[PDB]
RNA sequence: ACGACCAGGGCUACACACGUGCUACAAUGGCGCAUACAAAGAGAAGCGACCUCGCGAGAGCAAGCGGACCUCAUAAAGUGCGUCGUAGUCCGGAUUGGAGUCUGCAACUCGACUCCAUGAAGUCGGAAUCGCUAGUAAUCGUGGAUCAGAAUGCCACGGUG
RNA sequence: CGGCACGUAGCGCAGCCUGGUAGCGCACCGUCAUGGGGUGUCGGGGGUCGGAGGUUCAAAUCCUCUCGUGCCGACCA
RNA sequence: UCCUCCUAAAGAGUAACGGAGGAGCACGAAGGUUGGCUAAUCCUGGUCGGACAUCAGGAGGUUAGUGCAAUGGCAUAAGCC
């Protein structure tokens, strides 16, 4: 409950002494995340699956959903059957201590960080973010190594600008190209 | 490769100095001396190094001068 | 710990491992060692609580990682802006050592074809 | 010449003409001509005349044409027995209409302009008459 | 939108109720309160109603909403229906799920003996 | 003047092909310690000990010797141990980058050497073809000349065999 | 002209039927012999599939628009 | 032979060696029910991820989707789980 926590408190406090408004719960505050490992093909994905599923299991308490193809497949093909994809959704808890393995192990575990990009912006001004290379974590699949490292990290946070967006992130500081 | 810790300032490039230490750019200078590593004050002009047939002005910048000026003219061209 | 860059091998001597550390190699593992006062009988297997600090503390004192790999790759397209003779021979691939490229510089050309 | 290039249909009926108009006002140029009567345009007519304007307003001005021709018509061949098959579009039709407005011109002057149309015409099937820009 | 999903959710059930033609059960339920009304044969007006906010209601009640607030529309249900002896009641689910609060109020009119 | 003289370039391109060599693909081994024995040549615009400093190449200081005297010279594989364990690696060193050294006035295309890093391709080579009958082959160094300064070349000498 | 079959590496057929890969023959080109060639041992490359894209994850194919070319018929009087 | 649309003149049904296309089935779920769910397209951002896999949001409002032709019809959704 860390940054739970550090919402309820300061974060909101901050944020409203930036951006005024005749209301303080208006507030943007961090909805569900998702970790989004997209394993793809289908020649020997479903046992390449099974390793890319564990994977999210290293970080989230509960194993994910496989997404099967939405509309259309390129000159990837195989259809509109077949799962693909390996995704979860985020609870509360999931998201707290996420935010301290995001920082706490994941800043300080790194390839190389000096920041990523300033600025993201998906409509309502989210910060979505690829780690490129996934970070270790407790698991014993960097013995094994994973095919695939790297996934993707979409907040879904509710904004409506960009310029909040960071504000908000930055108040435990992800610390982003500064 | 290598240019020892003698590096040749060169006196074909003296003499420009001594030309251009009242003038900035005037003209792309004659210079057939390659070995040069020119002085700040020179640095900032269109040094027209000599390439074997005729010169080319180099618009040089203070990291041609980590090294000969003659490696940033071209001397045979491929195609 | 891992320390920066993501594995340090084991099951086997500690300088050797300390080779696999992307910027550190054959002198420069013996180096720390020797540094950290400590030994290479030992592999890194064992991972001293001494050794421990050290390994991030000379890894630090070197330009190794991202940090190395940027500043080279930095320079790769300096000389580049200033038409260069080591600038250009790179987008072309060629060597700048004077090397057989009548016959050979077939690590600069890729390999026979 | 002139037709739908990826075509809606290959083949379409005869048509009938009913008159009148409701195209009858030009929009990008000055001066114009409408019809008088009814007929088709086989678009080697609209190519003839393009031709014909060009050579004389020279470089001065501009021409557009109303009506794309978009009805087929068909030509069954000769020296076969009619109605076992309907024939192959030999053509591409256009379906005109008294004061259906043919071409128009503009950045000339009401004379040239009219001794430009005189000139296209004839190479057109039917009478024409002229126009005038028009306030509206 | 929660306001939206309800409404498609609804429009099923009041179409196939519609034209057998009953005396219904609008169950309407809101996290702090219920409204709860018996429409019309044909619907056109609510003849007989209850919901959290009667006084008359309250009285059993810890707090708004709590299904003590659905056993006080037990009692309601109970009450109001048989005023005008009326036991036509066709369950209108109103795109609600037969859980909770839902479940109950509409057991406690089997409790009644209100024919279904 | 296709003469003549100089500065720069080009002789060491390159998208390729071929020939003659060198170095590996490994534990008959590699790296680390220490340790075992040589032969034949070279030299005052020379080789250069010593001692000092340099991780080093080497630089500074300078003895000695034009020489079976002294300097090059410490032979290296080998050996006894230390290890690594058959992995493209602890193998391998290409590439490049940076840092430096030396000969020169100056190493830009076209210098070699060292230092640290980067760390290549390659896991013994189809078709084919050649060398070599003994101190040879094989492999391992050593020395010379040309050398201001660039030897996997040539030329010579021994080790094991 | 119309019917109906097929153009597929330099060149000629398979694969089409029952959507996919695109193979194979010899030639081209390189290695290797041989003094050199030819030959050949032997290595690699070569097709908008005649043009075209609608169906569809997938079109040389199936279907439709279409080009010449080949083949069958323009006959009874 | 059968189905769809147009021709077919706004009832109907309808000719041609008229204009277009399909079918000669499939399924035990793709049926039934009950409960739930809501596209296409493009924009933007986001490892591999390519213009387009997947994720998120936005715009958009069925331009989709209907086991399979075409038309009519489908948000109460018949669609989709």
């Amino acid at each position: 409950a860390k940054l739970h926590d550090y919402y309820k408190d300061e974060v909101v406090k901050k944020l409203m002494t930036e951006f005024n408004y005749n209301s303080v719960m208006q507030v943007p505050r961090v909805e569900k995340i998702t970790l989004n490992m997209g394993v793809g093909e289908a020649i020997a994905d479903k046992k390449l699956l099974d390793n890319a599923a564990a994977d999210l299991a290293a970080i989230s308490g509960q194993k994910p959903l496989i997404t099967k193809a939405r509309k259309s497949v390129a000159g990837f093909k195989i259809r509109q059957g077949y799962p693909i994809g390996c995704k979860v959704t985020l609870r509360g808890e999931r998201m707290w201590e996420f935010f301290e393995r995001l920082i706490t192990i994941a800043v300080p575990r790194i390839r190389d960080f000096r920041g990523l990009s300033a600025k993201s912006f998906d409509g309502r001004g989210n910060y979505s973010m690829g780690v490129r290379e996934q970070i270790i974590f407790p698991e014993i699949d960097y013995d094994k190594v994973d095919r695939v490292r790297g996934l993707d990290i979409t907040i879904t946070t509710t904004a409506k600008s960009d310029e909040e967006g960071r504000a908000l992130l930055a108040a435990f500081d992800f610390p982003f190209r500064k | 490769r290598s240019l020892k810790k003698g590096p040749f300032i060169d006196l074909h490039l003296l003499k420009k100095v001594e030309k251009a230490v009242e003038s900035g750019d005037k003209k792309p200078l004659r210079t057939w001396s390659r070995r040069s590593t020119i002085f700040p004050n020179m640095i900032g002009l269109t040094i027209a190094v000599h390439n074997g047939r005729q010169h080319v002005p180099v618009f040089v910048t203070d990291e041609m001068v980590g090294h000969k000026l003659g490696e940033f003219a071209p001397t045979r061209t491929y195609r | 710990a891992r320390i920066a860059g993501i594995n340090i091998p084991d099951h086997k001597h500690a300088v050797i491992a300390l080779t696999s550390i992307y910027g550190v190699g054959k002198t420069r593992s013996k180096a720390i060692l020797a540094a950290a006062g400590i030994a290479e009988d030992v592999k890194i297997s064992e991972l001293s609580e001494g050794q421990i600090d050290t390994l991030r503390d000379e890894v630090a004192k070197f330009v190794v990682e991202g940090d190395l790999r940027r500043e080279i790759s930095m320079s790769i397209k300096r000389l580049m802006d200033l038409g260069c003779y080591r600038g250009l021979r790179h987008r072309r691939g060629l060597p700048v050592r004077g090397q057989r490229t009548k016959t050979n510089a077939r690590t600069r050309k890729g390999p026979r074809k | 010449m002139l037709q739908p290039k990826r075509t809606k249909f290959r083949k379409m009926h005869k048509g009938r003409n009913r008159g009148l108009a409701q195209g009858t006002d030009v929009s990008f140029g000055s001066f114009g001509l409408k019809a008088v009567g009814r007929g088709r345009l086989t678009a080697r007519q609209i190519e003839a005349a393009r031709r014909a304007m060009t050579r004389a307003v020279k470089r001065q001005g501009k021409i557009w044409i109303r009506v794309f021709p978009d009805k087929p018509i068909t030509e069954k061949p000769l020296a076969v027995r009619m109605g076992k098959g309907k024939g192959n579009v030999e053509y591409w039709v256009a379906l005109i209409q008294p004061g259906k407005v043919l071409y128009e011109m503009d950045g000339v002057p009401e004379e040239l302009a009219r001794e430009a149309f005189k000139l296209a015409a004839a190479k057109l099937p039917i009478k024409t008459t002229f126009v005038t820009k028009t306030v509206m | 939108d929660k306001k939206s999903a309800r409404i498609r959710r609804a429009t099923r059930a009041r179409r196939k109720l519609q034209e057998l033609g009953a005396t219904r059960l609008v169950v309407h339920r809101t996290p702090r309160h219920i409204y709860a009304q018996v429409i019309a044969p044909n619907g056109s007006e609510v003849l007989v109603a209850a919901s959290t906010v009667e006084k008359a209601i309250a009285e059993q009640l810890k707090y708004t909403g709590n299904k003590d607030a659905a056993a006080a529309v037990g009692k309601a249900v109970a009450e109001r229906a048989l005023e005008k002896g009326i036991k036509d009641v066709s369950f209108d689910r109103s795109g609600f799920q037969y859980h909770g609060r839902v479940q109950a109020l509409a057991d406690a009119a089997r409790e009644a003996g209100l024919q279904f």
